């Protein structure tokens, strides 16, 4: 019966990613005074099917200079991690109930970065190597700030259990309590998923396609699928962390609906930010994370450590 | 009440293991049935090998990794 | 029969999937590239047909040779054509890419990109209007729809 | 047990997806097709050559700050101790030392990329 | 060599961590709290040379509690004899040793 | 002594032997150092979890911290070595032969 | 006290983020010492019964040790109920 | 239209409905329909094992009421 | 003898250690060390040390990423060596694997001393504690006691980290 649960948690996210791309293309078109995919089926609803079939019936390429083992392993690792990240999240009840769920998400987030590095290196291409090094720099930029923000936010929760975040926000969203950390966390999620204005790893205008320039057909489809799944996962994590929906024990449908709506709103905001802003420089991105986000994040961490003690508001569940 | 029930369960399991060992090990000439491995005579908490040693593998797994694997 | 019907249905599915998702390479050479950009403009919106520019040749299905092809550029054009995973298609846009056009007798102009790569659709003009290029793209979609790969394989 | 099954399922699905993506379409690869990719022409050198990094010092400092993160993480549980004054003092001292190290690196041009 | 600054000032810099029976948080006991406390109390003040010989029984018990070597040997011997008997076929284990028992709270 | 203790000890021995053998690169020796640190950490936490030494649980974390320092130290030195020779080869570190 | 105003003006006009971070850190450092609720937090942490309260053997000389949980003797958390 | 964006979004929403809802139903169908127990600590696990032993069918969710105390 | 899960994990741990110990270029060394780190995380997960395993996995993954940048920057050659691209690397890998097999067979077949002392094996599930107590996690409070009890440890660790930052700056100053 658990295998059915795994399948029902795997297939819908793949469909949602396929659909998310269509929505993303359509939103960008309407923000740019155009339509987006409409001919392929009614309102472009069959565009994801066409893209999937076309990519999976196209011939994949094995470069002569490439190390084949890593070249094949990297997309597998990326997609597997993107699918594995979904289980810890509770909507309302998590598929796998971890005592330390947030630590699990952080560990897998670190693991996901390695796949990007490996694909670029195994390509034996100059642009791929540049993209891999850019991903290394991006991780160096965002990792510590993300972790400290997460710790400071969870200090009001009393544990690293993700389900407890539903009980902590029973009466008020955490956005009303830690909105500076919320903005920093949104920027950190934008940088984590290699999304504009931080899509430096792919770098379309600078590095052709970036790390996956040598990738084609099925492996590229899996990379793209993985990238979108990470986007949705991170937005879901943000909605769980900062906008706590009300959970009724006798009707989980209400919490599921609210969680889905908030995740979709955050994803649409991601597409909006992509549509509205230029691209950074990765040295400029690191300088922003270190010279601007890091000092204020340290100060916010000190403040959020102090506040429960001096306010007598220490959360339970030691 | 949980403390009392736990004491009773572990005592009964140890007694079952003791009787079973007395049955099996009688053939060995110089085998003292129920001999402790500690010089002291005070009670020593069992080791989970002394309780589930003679039982099936599934009970062993449920006792040893049952809580950790339950997620 | 049954096998022929099944492979015909598979042909229909595969052809629809291929023609509904045409990804031209971000490849332009000269004046006609501006009209190609005007095809991506909001008025015409090639995206609404499933047509999107992708920079990498490995992630592209079509190449639109829009502009004069010189002797210095021919090796690069051939190299980017080769690196396209199959199936691949080439669209010749403008007189310069069709047969030389205004520079047909030039010492440094390739008299037609069909000398370098096989061409599927020829778009005439100097430059063709964005409507003409859109019509050429839809003609290529129809030509893809007409193809029969698995049906011919089954009859082998 | 369940997490092992989930990881196995995800890995199996990704591996099978690679399998079908590589064995379903028709493969016709030749030397000019699988050649390494530059924009239009052949690359001069090799991508395996040394590639200078201008943020090595930032990488080492990221290592040290990453371990400082490991130090700071158990604070939600540490906040539940009886003697809150000493725990708060230690946490503030650790964060002040982190900020001091960051400031020291900043002032000595440690965050500036090599030119 | 050793400058006992802690003893001179009564500072307790690192002595709280030295032994298993010294004020664990929430009064959580060690696995061999009793054995270690017996060995420490009975070895106190008589020096290492004497406590090597006079204190061998308590340290023996403590090491056994730590590593469970003799208990492992005993259990392995019991299991091997039981396996040999069942292979010969004169044992017939009881139902409660095969998961067919009546559980209790 | 259970099997896992033997396996961790053998992993530590393998990492130590790998460090004691130098092939060409200093980075591989640093990797062997980090592997020895990982084996030490795993052994320490296994012993601390097996015998419920609650106050010992902070020790492995501290261990990891100092690992970084060593790692950090090595990286710094390695950079300088490259900056003098262009490669991290240990064969170049022989000027003190005389 | 006159030049420090100019320095803070320059910092606020040039590096507001650093000023905000330093202000937040200084507040986090100094406020807990001046708050009256920190003792309440300590007492709440102390009053959480993770451990089983082991009974005391009776010798007839404990007027302040209860014999039953509902007896008036022993600590009370009415302050916690009203907090 | 801009409302032509709505259908695709709706599809996405429907897909995002499937896991969570399904999970809840599973947690009910396999545990008597009463919100599968959470065991973050050893005491909750001990309670679950005790209930499993009490039930007599080797299922923890088969609860025993006051009628079992004759 | 119970699903051999801990035994399998420790075997993969030592296999990855052999993999990165043969020194098959720092890229594959880092790959082997990442595999071993995840495996050790699982090993200590099996015993109840969840936080320490995740932390080890987290610290090592972050550490490994820095190494990759460095390897690419200054620890690369024209043709990186893999385990089967060199006689010495393959010989070291094969010797390590054969040594592991020999030790494991010597352990299961007979209870004889190899380095320290003779042992028993019989599965590591035997040495558990039957511990039935607590609404918390012992490891959690043990780690959290770093701030209440480990004042000296916190002080020395913080000073070491600050001095380490100064040390790396001074070393890579150059001149
Ligand atoms: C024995 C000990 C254990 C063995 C482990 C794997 C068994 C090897 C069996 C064949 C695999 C490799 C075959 C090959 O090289 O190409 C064949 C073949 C030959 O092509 P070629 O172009 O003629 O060869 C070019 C040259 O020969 C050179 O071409 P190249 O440079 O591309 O070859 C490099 C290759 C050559 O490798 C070798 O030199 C010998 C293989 C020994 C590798 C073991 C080293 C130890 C590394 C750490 C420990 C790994 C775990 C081991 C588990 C064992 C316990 C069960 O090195 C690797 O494959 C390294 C990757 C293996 C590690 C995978 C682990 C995933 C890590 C993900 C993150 C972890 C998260 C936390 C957990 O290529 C193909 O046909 C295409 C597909 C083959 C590769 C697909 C993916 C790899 C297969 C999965 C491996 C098992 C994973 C589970
Ligand atoms: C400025 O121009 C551009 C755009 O705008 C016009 C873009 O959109 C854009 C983004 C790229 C798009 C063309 C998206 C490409 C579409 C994907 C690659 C298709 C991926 C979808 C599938 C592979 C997911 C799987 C499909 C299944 C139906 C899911 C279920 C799977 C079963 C096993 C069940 C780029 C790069 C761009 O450059
Ligand atoms: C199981 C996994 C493998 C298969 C996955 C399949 C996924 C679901 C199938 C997708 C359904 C969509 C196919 C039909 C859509 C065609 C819509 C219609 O408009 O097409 C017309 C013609 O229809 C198509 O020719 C039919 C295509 C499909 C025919 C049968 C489907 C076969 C499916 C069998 C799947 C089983 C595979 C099992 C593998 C194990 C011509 O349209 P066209 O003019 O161009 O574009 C519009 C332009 N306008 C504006 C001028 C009008
Ligand atoms: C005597 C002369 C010394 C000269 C040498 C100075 C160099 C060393 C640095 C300062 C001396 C360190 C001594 C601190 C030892 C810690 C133990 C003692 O201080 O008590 C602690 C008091 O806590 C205080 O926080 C002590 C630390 C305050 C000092 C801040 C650190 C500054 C040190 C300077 C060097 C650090 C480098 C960075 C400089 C900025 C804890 O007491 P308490 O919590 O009741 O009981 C805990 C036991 N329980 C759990 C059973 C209840
Ligand atoms: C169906 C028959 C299956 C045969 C599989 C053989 C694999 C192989 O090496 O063959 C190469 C084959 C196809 O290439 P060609 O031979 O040129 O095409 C021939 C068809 N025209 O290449 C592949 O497709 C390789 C596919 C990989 C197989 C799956 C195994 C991979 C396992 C990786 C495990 C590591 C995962 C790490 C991430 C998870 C970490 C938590
Ligand atoms: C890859 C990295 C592996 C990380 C696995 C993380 C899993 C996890 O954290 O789940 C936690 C959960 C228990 O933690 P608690 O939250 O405290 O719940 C108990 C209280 N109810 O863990 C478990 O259930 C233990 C089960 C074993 C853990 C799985 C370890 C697997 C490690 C990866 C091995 C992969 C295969 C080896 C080959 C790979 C390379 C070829
Ligand atoms: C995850 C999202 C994507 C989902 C991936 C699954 C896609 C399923 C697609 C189903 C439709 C079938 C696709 C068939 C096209 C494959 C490529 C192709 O066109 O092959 C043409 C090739 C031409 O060969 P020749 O003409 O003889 O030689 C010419 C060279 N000199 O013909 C063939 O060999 C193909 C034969 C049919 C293969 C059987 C297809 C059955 C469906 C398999 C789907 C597997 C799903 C699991
Ligand atoms: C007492 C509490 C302390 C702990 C809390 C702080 C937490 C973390 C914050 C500190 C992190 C490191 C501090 C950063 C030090 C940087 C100094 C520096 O040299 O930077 C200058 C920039 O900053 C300066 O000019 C130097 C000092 C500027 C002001 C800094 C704060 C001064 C005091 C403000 C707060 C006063 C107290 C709080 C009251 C708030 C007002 C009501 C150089 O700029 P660049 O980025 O290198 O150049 C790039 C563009 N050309
Ligand atoms: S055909 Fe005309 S517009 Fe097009 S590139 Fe040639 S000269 Fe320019």
């Amino acid at each position: 019966m658990f295998m059915i649960n795994i399948l029902s948690l795997i297939i819908p996210i793949l469909l949602a990613v396929a659909f998310l791309t269509l929505v993303e293309r359509k939103v960008l078109g309407y923000m740019q005074l155009r339509k987006g995919p409409n001919v392929v089926g009614p309102y472009g609803l069959l565009q994801p099917i066409a893209d999937a079939l076309k990519l999976f019936t196209k011939e994949p390429l094995r470069p002569a200079t490439s190390s084949i083992s890593m070249f094949i392993i990297a997309p597998i690792l990326a997609l597997s991690l993107a699918l594995t990240m979904w289980v810890p999240l509770p909507m309302p009840y998590p598929l796998i109930n971890m005592n330390l769920g947030v630590l699990f998400m952080l560990a897998m987030s670190s693991l996901a970065v390695y796949s990007i590095l490996w694909s670029g290196w195994a390509s034996n291409s100059k642009y791929a190597l540049i993209g891999a090094l850019r991903a290394v720099a991006q991780t160096i930029s965002y990792e510590v700030t993300l972790a400290i923000i997460l710790l400071s936010v969870l200090l009001m929760n009393g544990s690293y259990t993700l389900s407890t975040l539903i009980t902590t926000q029973e009466h008020i969203w955490m956005i009303f309590t830690s909105w500076p950390l919320a903005m920093m966390w949104f920027i950190s999620t934008l940088a984590e998923t290699n999304r504009a204005p931080f899509d430096l790893t792919e770098g379309e205008s600078e590095l052709v396609s970036g790390f996956n320039v040598e990738y084609a057909a099925g492996p590229f489809a899996m990379f793209f699928m993985a990238e979108y799944a990470n986007i949705i996962m991170m937005n879901a994590f943000t909605a769980i962390l900062f906008l706590g929906a009300s959970h009724d024990p006798h009707t989980p449908e209400l919490y599921t609906i609210n969680f889905v709506l908030k995740t979709l709103a955050l994803t649409i905001t991601f597409l909006w930010i992509r549509a509205s802003y230029p691209r950074f420089r990765y040295d400029q991105l690191m300088h922003l994370l270190w010279k601007s986000f890091l000092p204020l994040t340290l100060a916010l961490c000190m403040w959020h450590i102090s506040l429960p003690i001096m306010t007598a508001s220490i959360p339970p569940q030691s | 009440l949980f403390q009392a029930e736990k004491d009773r369960r572990v005592l009964q399991m140890l007694r079952e293991n003791l009787e079973e060992e007395a049955i099996i090990m009688k053939d060995v000439p110089d085998w003292k049935v129920g001999e402790s491995v500690f010089h002291t005579t005070r009670w020593v908490t069992p080791m989970m090998g002394e309780l589930y040693g003679l039982r099936t593998n599934e009970e062993i797994l449920s006792a040893t990794y049952g809580f950790i694997w339950y997620t | 029969s049954r096998g022929e019907y099944v492979v015909a249905k598979l042909d229909d599915l595969v052809n629809w999937a291929r023609r509904s998702s045409l990804w031209p390479m971000t490849f332009g050479l000269a004046c006609c590239a501006v009209e190609m950009m005007h095809m991506a403009a909001p008025r015409y919106d090639m995206d609404r047909f499933g047509v999107v520019f992708r920079a990498s040749p490995r992630q592209s299905d079509v190449m639109i040779v829009a502009g004069t092809l010189t002797n210095k550029m021919a090796p690069a054009l051939r190299k980017v054509y080769d690196q396209m995973p199959e199936p691949r298609y080439v669209v010749s846009m403008g007189s310069c890419a069709n047969g030389g056009g205004y520079y047909h007798y030039s010492y440094s102009v390739v008299r037609g990109c069909d000398r370098i790569v096989p061409v599927d659709i020829y778009v005439p003009g100097c430059p063709p209007t964005a409507e003409a290029l859109l019509y050429g793209i839809l003609q290529l979609q129809r030509k893809i729809k007409r193809e029969k790969r698995l049906r011919i394989w089954y009859r082998r | 047990m369940n997490i092992m099954l989930t990881l196995l399922t995800n890995v199996t699905l990704a591996s099978l997806l690679v399998l079908i993506a590589f064995w379903l379409p028709q493969l016709n690869a030749y030397s000019e097709k699988t050649s390494p990719y530059e924009c239009g022409f052949d690359p001069m050198g090799s991508a395996r050559l040394p590639f200078s990094m201008k943020f090595f010092l930032v990488a080492i400092t990221f290592l040290l700050f990453d371990l400082e993160i490991a130090l700071l993480l158990p604070l939600p549980w540490a906040s539940q101790t009886n003697n809150l004054k000493t725990m708060l003092t230690m946490a503030l001292f650790l964060l002040i030392l982190l900020a001091a190290s960051l400031a020291y690196e900043w002032t000595q041009k440690g965050l500036e990329w090599a030119e | 060599p050793f400058f006992d600054v802690q003893k001179r000032l009564g500072l307790d810099l690192d002595r709280w961590m030295t032994i298993q029976s010294a004020e664990q948080p929430h009064k959580i006991p060690g696995r061999c709290h009793a054995f270690e406390k017996e060995w420490i109390e009975c070895a106190h003040g008589i020096g290492g040379i004497r406590a090597e010989k006079e204190c061998k029984i308590e340290f023996d018990d403590f090491v056994e509690c730590l590593l469970r070597q003799k208990t492992m040997k005993r259990l392995s011997a019991i299991k091997r004899q039981r396996d040999k008997l069942i292979k010969e076929g004169k044992y017939t284990p009881p139902p409660h040793h095969l998961g067919k028992e009546d559980p209790r709270p | 002594m259970p099997l896992v203790y033997m396996n961790i000890i053998m992993a530590f021995a393998i990492a130590l032997a790998g460090l004691l053998m130098y092939r060409s690169h200093l980075m591989s020796s640093l990797l062997c150092l980090e592997g020895m640190m990982l084996s030490l950490f795993i052994m320490s936490t296994l012993i601390i979890l097996n015998t419920h030494f609650t106050l010992a649980n902070m020790m492995p974390i501290i261990l990891l911290v100092f690992a970084a320092c060593e790692a950090a130290l090595g990286l710094s030195l390695l950079v300088m070595v490259s900056n003098t020779y262009g490669t991290d080869y240990v064969q170049n570190l022989n000027l003190l032969q005389c | 006290a006159g030049r420090i105003a100019s320095f803070l003006k320059n910092a606020w006009a040039k590096e507001p983020v650093l000023v905000a971070s330093f202000a937040i850190g200084g507040l986090a450092i100094i406020l807990p010492s001046l708050s009256p609720y920190t003792n309440y937090a300590i007492r709440i942490n102390r009053a959480t019964p993770y451990n089983y309260p082991v009974p005391l053997r009776d010798d007839g000389n404990m007027p302040d040790v209860p014999s039953h949980p509902q007896d008036p003797q022993g600590p009370s958390l009415e302050w916690l109920k009203n907090l | 239209m801009w409302f032509e964006i709505l259908p695709g979004i709706a599809v996405m929403a429907a897909c995002l409905f499937i896991p969570g809802m399904a999970t809840a139903h599973i947690h009910k169908f396999t545990n008597g329909g009463k919100e599968k127990r959470v065991a973050h600590f050893s005491y909750q696990w001990n309670l679950m094992e005790r209930d499993r032993r009490i039930s007599g069918v080797n299922r923890y969710h088969v609860t025993k009421g006051l009628e079992n105390i004759d | 003898m119970t699903m051999y899960i801990a035994f399998i994990l420790s075997t993969i741990f030592v296999i990855g250690f052999v993999g990165f110990s043969s020194k098959p270029s720092p890229i594959y060394g880092g790959l082997g060390l990442i595999v071993s780190g995840g495996v050790g995380c699982g090993i200590v997960l099996n015993f109840g040390g969840s936080f320490l395993g995740l932390m080890v996995f987290l610290i090592y993954l972050g550490g490994m990423l820095v190494v990759f940048g460095y390897t690419t920057a200054m620890a690369t050659e024209m043709y990186p060596e893999v385990w089967v691209s060199n006689k010495t690397v393959f010989g070291a890998f094969v010797s390590g694997l054969m040594m592991e097999f020999c030790m494991v067979y010597y352990a299961l077949k007979e209870e004889e001393v190899e380095i320290i002392f003779k042992f028993n094996g019989l599965g590591d599930w035997v040495i558990y504690d039957t511990g039935d107590s607590g609404f918390f996690s012992e490891e959690a409070m043990g780690i959290a006691a770093l701030y209440s009890y480990g004042t000296w440890l916190v002080i020395v660790t913080g000073w070491s980290l600050l001095i380490g930052v100064v040390v790396i700056m001074e070393i890579t100053r150059g001149n």
